[PDB]
């Protein structure tokens, strides 16, 4: 595959609940995705044009610890199960694709990055099929065309019987939507 | 009350 990543931890059990309880960060930002995590769940927020994107069913309506302080969100949209905070200043702000490629790359939680055959507007089949709980963890995460550009962020996962076929994904157009409406 | 907290990021190329 074209694309390639890694990931790099910043904070611990204990510096991520005392992180949690006062809303400010103050590590230094960087890289195109960021690992997220709350008291119950962690999942990951893809930044695109200066805003983080990410699932309601992992953030719901909860700040995001910010050098200044929480920041609050910019965008929810609890029926795309989509939100999104004004990205924090290293972010690595990816660009949307627009011209739509038929092969496309997951990037998961831990910078593995999966085949995926694009089905439709918010669909994608996986060319081998991997453990649900190997994706777990991972919504939030985008989905590339092979030049690095974002089509959309991972949401919910096909499956049967613990395996996963295919992903459904929040189209970066979805995006435009929420960010019009509002 | 409790905020979401990055605790590591992915860098890609
Ligand atoms: C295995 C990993 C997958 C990526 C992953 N996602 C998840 O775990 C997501 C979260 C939840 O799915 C959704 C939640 C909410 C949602 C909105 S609000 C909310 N929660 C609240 O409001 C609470 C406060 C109660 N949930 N909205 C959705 C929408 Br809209 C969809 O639109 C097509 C599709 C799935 C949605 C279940 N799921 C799944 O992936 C589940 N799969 C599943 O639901 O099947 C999908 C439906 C579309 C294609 C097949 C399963 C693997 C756990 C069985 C994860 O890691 O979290
Ligand atoms: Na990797």
């Amino acid at each position: 595959a074209p694309i390639t990543a890694y990931s790099q931890q910043t904070r611990g059990l204990l510096g991520c609940i005392i992180t949690s309880l006062t809303g400010r960060d103050k590590n230094q930002v960087d890289g195109e995705v960021q690992v997220l995590s709350t008291a119950t769940q962690s999942f990951l927020a893809t930044c695109v044009n200066g805003v983080c994107w990410t699932v309601y069913h992992g953030a719901g309506s909860k700040t995001l610890a910010g050098p200044k302080g929480p920041i609050t969100q910019m965008y929810t949209n609890v029926d795309q199960d989509l939100v999104g905070w004004p990205a924090p200043p290293g972010a690595r702000s990816m660009t949307p694709c627009t011209c739509g490629s038929s092969d496309l790359y997951l990037v998961t939680r831990h910078a593995d990055v999966i085949p995926v055959r694009r089905r439709g507007d918010s669909r994608g089949s996986l060319l081998s099929p991997r453990p649900v709980s190997y994706l777990k963890g991972s919504s939030g995460g985008p989905l590339l065309c092979p030049s690095g550009h974002v089509v959309g962020i991972f949401r919910a996962a096909v499956c049967t019987r613990g395996v996963a076929k295919a992903v459904d994904f929040i189209p970066v157009e979805s995006m435009e939507t929420t960010m019009r409406a509002s | 009350k409790g905020s979401v907290v990055i605790v590591g990021r992915i860098i890609l190329s």
